[PDB]
């Protein structure tokens, strides 16, 4: 789990994928009631090169 | 210069946009002329836009409305809560954290070599923002003796000399000096005594500080857009 | 010329009132007034459409009939190839607006797709069409320029544009379009000195043509770059001017009265150590270029030649003199000056 506040923090963390698009949508869903401190997770059991 | 940019909405018309912004449908021809649109101005989908991408716009395309917009004179009610937080954060400034380790310089308030820089844990210098910044600045001013800081005779406080007798008079002197030191800050709209007491050696007191309101900070920062400095030289 | 919204609405209301007195409320928010306002807006929009069509027809209708196309400004577009590491394990979706870019400072142009695309599971590489965000020739990027996707999935092995983009164009002005039309119309002219001269000039190897007119006879002076007129080029000019000459008039073709000017020069120089063959040949080449550059009616002014030779170098070249060239060699319109034997003496 991670705590996200800015879009640049999520872009650094999450390079791409649907999850980043969902974070963007959530912070841009409404003009007046965008949420905060969104908690994100990667479900892929990936490994490093 | 700044202008409004409109995203084409589903089954929107140019007349509706003109009514919405210019307050009259008559400007739709000006809107067409400025955006350089062919007769089917707002096509149903991108398949029609493929026929003439230059001169047609589809749903989700951004139009430009040349009305001179300005970020001041904007109703704060529209502004998002996160946007208001960022605006007050800008208004109250960002500074390097020096008041870390509160216990140490609270144990030695009158002495020098009491505070120091610190790291944020991510290998960068630590930073205090918004309320933390105001706390840091007010603590530093109160703790600084007046006239000790170079290039700034009036910055500081005279509390180092107010270690006098245990009577109400010295209490009042301390209170007046503290109110002077707090009023010296431009951001502090006012300060006032809450309660005080004397326990022989030890004096104790508490104050209430009202920083500038969200509305004032928002107005100040949005006015600063005209200059683009977005910085504090108070 | 045209009605407008307020006038259409007013006339609609007047005609409705005249037709029947059963309706008399024409205030804002009335169903009947709303319906008439909508009809008026549609008619005004059709009026604007007719205005656009007639404004296009005024400046493009007639010339278009003669196979003349006005060049419209366009966004550079083309095909790009996206390769996958393996056959797709599910239906990939690329939404419209997906941006493609290049990793160079030479081409900061950004390309995007204007339509949705789908890659089937069985596929391994799919081609899509991208459009340059900017109109102009700036979008005509060469082959191998687009090589990055800003919102692509990691499954992509490589992006690449298989051909250079060439569809980007700049808008042709109306005055240039009129100039091309008028040029074409003038080229339709025949049986005149101007038209004969034009038709001679269209020939590939003809550089310069003077037409001299006499009563009942026409003589054409022509020359190549060298000032010469080959027999083959003469025959070509005759055959091309068979269509051009007037009926019952005699046309003749002749070479230009070439005049080869031999120039022996004595150049005084300051730096005696720089005297050598190379400087001599350079000066001679400059003189030969100056002499050969002259056109048919250009007179050899010796002072300008002296200016040129001294401007080869302002401090090295000290002084010049000629024995052959004593006074300016005036030539007629039909007599071109060319370079003859050239000698340069360094002093």
């Amino acid at each position: 789990v991670y705590e996200l506040r800015n879009y640049s923090q999520a872009k650094r963390l999450f390079r791409s994928g649907e999850l980043l698009d969902a974070i963007e949508l959530a912070w841009g869903s409404n003009p007046n009631y965008t949420a905060g401190r969104i908690l994100a997770m990667r479900i892929e059991d990936a490994k490093p090169a | 210069m700044r202008f409004k940019k409109h995203v084409v909405q589903h089954e929107e018309t140019m007349q509706a946009i003109a009514q919405r912004y210019y307050g009259d449908v008559s400007y739709w021809i000006d809107l067409v002329e400025h955006n350089n649109l062919k007769y089917p101005y707002l096509v149903e989908t991108d398949e029609e836009k493929m026929k003439d991408p230059e001169r047609l716009a589809s749903t989700g395309d951004t139009l430009i409305i040349p009305i001179e917009s300005d970020l001041t004179d904007v109703s704060a009610k529209e502004i998002n809560s996160r946007d208001k937080d960022v605006l007050v954060e800008l208004a109250l400034g960002r500074d390097l954290n020096i008041t870390a380790d509160e216990k140490y310089f609270n144990e030695h308030g009158t002495s020098d070599n009491i505070l120091a820089f610190s790291t944020n844990g991510n290998g960068d210098l630590d930073t205090v923002k918004g309320i933390d910044n105001m706390k840091q600045q007010l603590q530093a001013r109160l703790l600084t003796p007046r006239g000790s800081l170079m290039l700034h005779p009036n910055y500081g406080s005279d509390l180092h000399n107010l270690f006098g007798l245990n009577i109400p008079e010295q209490a009042t002197l301390i209170e007046m000096e503290v109110l002077r030191t707090l009023t010296s800050d431009n951001r502090v709209k006012s300060a006032n005594l809450i309660d005080w007491k004397i326990q022989g050696n030890v004096y104790s007191g508490q104050f209430s500080v009202e920083i500038k309101s969200v509305e004032e900070s928002i107005n100040f920062v949005l006015g600063q857009d005209e200059e683009g400095i977005f910085a504090l030289f108070e | 010329k045209t009605r407008k919204l307020t006038n259409i609405l007013s006339k609609l209301i007047d005609k409705t009132m005249a037709g029947t007195s059963k309706i008399t409320d024409f205030t804002p928010g009335s169903a009947s007034r709303s319906l008439l306002e909508a009809v008026s807006l549609e008619i005004e929009q059709f009026y604007i459409l007719t205005k656009e069509n007639i404004d296009w027809g005024i400046q493009e209708g007639i010339i278009e009939a003669f196979d003349f196309q006005k060049r419209q400004s366009k966004r550079a577009y083309g095909d790009v190839t996206i390769q996958f590491y393996q056959p797709l394990d599910m239906r990939m979706y690329i939404p419209a607006g997906t941006t493609f870019t290049s990793t160079r400072q030479e081409y900061p142009q950004q390309f995007e797709t204007l339509v949705d695309y789908y890659a089937e599971p069985d596929s391994t590489e799919i081609v899509v069409e991208v459009y340059c965000k900017e109109t102009g020739v700036a979008g005509n990027v060469p082959e191998g320029t687009i090589n990055t996707i800003a919102s692509g999935s990691s499954l992509i092995r490589s992006v690449n544009n298989e051909y250079s983009f060439n569809t980007g164009t700049k808008e042709e002005s109306q005055e240039d379009f009129k100039r091309r039309f008028h040029s074409f119309v003038e080229s339709r002219g025949r049986a005149t000195n101007k038209s004969v001269r034009y038709g001679a000039l269209q020939i590939p190897d003809v550089e310069g043509v003077y037409v001299y007119e006499e009563t009942g006879h026409i003589t054409v002076f022509a020359h190549d770059r060298n000032g010469n007129l080959s027999d083959t080029l003469k025959e070509d000019i005759i055959d091309a001017l068979q269509d051009y000459r007037p009926s019952g008039i005699m046309l003749d073709v002749t070479g230009v009265e070439k005049e080869e000017v031999n120039v022996s020069a004595t150049v005084t120089i300051s730096n005696k150590s720089r005297i050598g063959d190379t400087l001599q040949k350079h000066i001679e080449s400059v003189i030969r270029s100056y002499l050969n550059n002259l056109k048919t009616s250009d007179d050899l002014i010796i002072t300008d030649l002296i200016q040129a030779i001294m401007n080869i170098d302002d401090v090295l070249i000290y002084d010049v003199s000629f024995d052959n060239l004593d006074e300016n060699i005036i030539v007629p319109p039909q007599g071109i000056i060319r370079a003859g034997e050239i000698k340069v003496e360094l002093k």
